């Protein structure tokens, strides 16, 4: 099986309130592990999943010490910036980053993400080869300038099929028996009264983990893709994940609608009738 | 470029009435990341509403869940009101126990 | 490419310094400004670097707090203060250049750095003694209790240099002391004379001092 | 283990 | 991120190939530097990216190693290489240098020429009594020196000073001080120096009364 490593990296300017805030998330696949946050009471690097407890105090040292040169790092870069584009002192801005790589089970780089965004746009990414950059506007290419002059892709792609490979291997070696959690998604459908004269039946999943779900309603046999409606996944906030999927339908044959809920960790695609 | 936040509010257990349960505030979508999310019970604000630490995703939207321990009724009024800058005036979202 | 630093600085403890670095001969606004520092105990270490359109600054962990540094971009020039000064910041700092701009590089510019030093004693003159023994007969010069460095000694106006063996200076409480060594054919001596110059410049004093039997 | 990042 | 270089000075010979290893404490990927440096003045860079060799420097140095394991080779030594020399690697912040190689001419071991001076008469008057001691132009460095009075050791008052190198004819030399009081002084009348060095089992030995 693929696994990943990424970073989601944040830094937002605040002036009039001191230090801009400056954040580093880690993710094994999509479940955060880490977490580094500038405002936290005792600005360290915490774990965030269960199994990074096994790691001992020289691992916590030496990555709050990064973050800490990181946060220095980025806090300089939000100047730049307001130089690039020549913008005010006054207000807040943010530089976002996403950083990592995607392996396969045979420990060979498949993809490796660098990509940046000042307030909330596109600045610049590392290309899908690993040694070209797409800048997108004028203050961009400044920057795609200064990093082709000192080797930075080259670097990353160091760091990429290196660094980030092995300490995700390590990662997986410690708490890969956590991170197959699967929960089933438990489904019900109920129904709904409207005026008119029609009804609409809404299909729900509950209580599931991870979020991927695929919920279809279909005619008998032919699933409808037009008429439905449906609500973005959700967290219930206990760990599990919810979503529903509605249709509109004539009253007196709800029967003749199935619903179907198709998740990774169902041995079969619930079929629900109601 | 500011972004619209997005709002759902919905409860974390089956809303079952004089039994207590969790109601959640999910706001996605939004850019800045500066937000304030606010919970009303009957249109009066509710102390001591958690949040959730904030995250981004793949297309660099920020998203939070708040939320507060709540009693559901046949009767009562649940909402989220939620205030940012991509937005001229707050947001509000009314708690529907069937969406 | 040049960076200008200023020459040598003696200052007390608890006191501050601020070494200045003037850089010429390339677009100063091209690049950031690092800072090293060189000492006996630790050799080299980074300290930090500054970006010169914005005065953004990146400081080692290990230097924070203990060096600020800022900009003048219109006078390229980067200086750096030292605060609250201990014997352990005694050394030689070196502004310096990547060869890019970034964080990852090499220096491949370096101002001529500054040597601090810091002590509480005050500018005191050397005691000079002669040293006579008791074919080839060695005499020499005992320059005892100075400070600060350094202390010029020759002999015979610098007309007796190749037989000649000054010693790094070494210090007793706070204060200096060396001496220096002369290797005179025995049958010159004393016949013609030998005198050994010492200066102090800091303390505004040139001794002379024969060499008699 | 992230990256140290580089400065734009 | 550590970056070690053993051995901390090195003796060496004219014509010499030498070689100065650099050890990190993780993988650097090739992001090595090297220095030379010579007394008084700055570091001068040689190589960059571990195998790179900067405009203006000679071609009998090179550079060579990978993962954590990186060496300087000098293929000839000429007398101007003799200096100091510094890793610096760069993969990580903070940039980080070893604690530098110190090189070292070679050259036939010399016994010192040895002599002693008794306190002069001017520092007397003042209370002090400085004893002197020189050993001159002798090779290696390493040098036992006892300060002995009326038979028996003096631990208590001694400050010792070596030379460089000396640039004519690689030799060292060394300058030995043992301060008294003049009360302490007179007590005594058998003041001697004792030099025990590699060039002879018999220590060179110079005194007066």
């Amino acid at each position: 099986g693929p696994h990943s490593l990424r970073y989601f990296v944040t830094a937002v300017s605040r002036p009039g309130l001191g230090e801009p805030r400056y954040m580093e998330v880690g993710y094994v696949d999509d479940t955060e592990f880490v977490r580094f946050d500038s405002d936290a009471e005792n600005p360290r690097y915490e774990p965030r999943a269960r199994w990074m407890e096994q790691e001992g105090p020289e691992y916590w040292e030496r990555e709050t010490q990064k973050a800490k040169g990181n946060e220095q790092s980025f806090r300089v870069d939000l100047r730049t910036l307001l130089g690039y584009y020549n913008q005010s002192k006054g207000g807040s801005h943010t530089i976002q980053v996403i950083s990592g790589c995607e392996v396969g089970s045979d420990g060979r780089l498949l993809r490796g993400y660098q990509q940046y965004a000042y307030d909330g746009c596109d600045y610049i990414a590392l290309n899908e080869d690993l040694k070209t950059w797409t800048a997108a506007d004028m203050a961009a290419l400044i920057t795609k300038h200064k990093w082709e002059q000192a080797g930075e892709a080259e670097r990353l792609r160091a760091y990429l099929e290196g660094t980030c490979v092995e300490w995700l291997r390590r990662y997986l070696k410690n708490g890969n028996a956590t991170l197959l959690r699967t929960d089933s998604p438990k489904a019900h459908v109920t129904h709904h009264s409207r005026p008119e004269d029609k009804v609409t039946l809404r299909c729900w999943a509950l209580g599931f983990y991870p979020a991927d779900i695929t919920l279809t309603w279909q005619l008998n046999g032919e699933e409808l893709i037009q008429d439905m409606e449906l609500v973005e996944t959700r967290p219930a906030g206990d760990g599990t994940f919810q979503k529903w999927a509605s249709v509109v339908v004539p009253l007196g044959k709800e029967q003749y609608y199935t619903c179907h809920v198709y998740h990774q960790g169902l041995p079969e695609p619930l079929t629900l009738r109601w | 470029i500011q972004k619209t936040p997005q709002i759902q509010v919905y409860s974390r257990h089956p809303p079952e009435n004089g039994k207590p349960n969790i109601l959640n505030c999910y706001v996605t979508q939004f850019h800045p990341p500066h937000i304030e999310i606010q919970m009303l019970k009957n249109g009066k604000k509710i102390p001591k509403v958690e949040m959730s630490d904030m995250s981004f995703s793949k297309d660099w939207s920020f998203y939070i869940l708040a939320h507060t321990e709540f009693t559901p009724t046949e009767t009562d009024t649940y909402a989220c009101r939620v205030k940012h800058d991509s937005m001229a005036e707050p947001k509000t979202v009314y708690w529907d126990r069937d969406m | 490419v040049l960076l200008q630093q200023s020459g040598p600085e003696l200052v007390k403890p608890g006191a501050s310094v601020k070494i200045p670095c003037k850089a010429s001969g390339y677009t100063f606004t091209d690049y950031n400004m690092d800072w090293v520092k060189q000492s006996h105990g630790k050799s080299l270490e980074w300290i930090g670097d500054i970006n010169p359109n914005n005065g953004g600054t990146i400081y080692n962990q290990k230097f924070k707090g203990k060096a600020t540094l800022t900009v003048d971009k219109s006078s390229s020039a980067a200086y750096m203060e030292v605060r609250s000064l201990t014997s352990e910041d005694t050394a030689v700092y070196y502004c310096a250049r990547k060869p890019y701009y970034g964080n990852f590089a090499w220096f491949a510019y370096w101002g001529q750095g500054t040597l601090v030093t810091v002590s509480a004693a005050k500018t005191t003159p050397p005691s000079v003694y002669p040293l006579a023994p008791g074919s080839m007969v060695t005499l020499g010069c005992l320059v005892k209790g100075y400070f600060p460095e350094p202390v010029t000694v020759t002999w015979n106006s610098g007309s007796l240099s190749s037989g000649v063996h000054t010693f790094p200076a070494v210090l007793q409480s706070d204060l200096y002391t060396l001496s220096s060594s002369v290797t005179v054919p025995s049958s010159t001596w004393p016949s013609e004379t030998v005198t050994c110059n010492v200066a102090h410049p800091a303390s505004s004093t040139k001794v002379d001092k024969k060499i008699v039997p | 283990s992230i990256i140290n990042f580089e400065k734009l | 991120i550590q970056v070690t270089q053993s051995s901390s000075s090195f003796s060496v010979s004219l014509g010499d190939r030498v070689t100065i290893t650099c050890k990190a404490s993780e993988d650097i990927y090739n992001r090595l530097a090297w220095y030379q440096q010579k007394p008084g003045n700055a570091p001068r860079l040689l190589i960059s990216g571990a195998t790179s060799l900067e405009t203006g420097v000679p071609d009998r140095f090179s550079g060579s190693g990978s993962r954590k394991d990186y060496t300087l080779i000098i293929t000839s030594l000429q007398t101007e290489d003799v200096a100091t020399y510094y890793c610096q690697q760069y993969w990580s912040t903070p940039l980080t240098f070893g604690a530098g190689t110190k090189l070292e001419l070679k050259r036939a071991d010399a016994a010192p020429t040895v002599s002693i001076f008794p306190p002069s008469s001017e520092q007397l008057t003042s209370g002090g009594a400085s004893v002197v001691c020189f050993l001159n132009n002798f090779y290696p460095k390493d040098i036992n020196v006892k300060w002995k009075i009326d038979g028996s050791e003096r631990q208590n008052g001694v400050l010792n000073s070596w030379t460089d190198q000396d640039s004519k004819d690689s030799t060292y030399s060394m300058s030995s001080t043992l301060t008294l009081t003049k009360d302490e002084y007179e007590r005594h009348n058998s003041y001697t120096c004792e030099a025990t060095h590699k060039t002879s089992t018999s220590p060179i030995v110079k005194s007066f009364n």
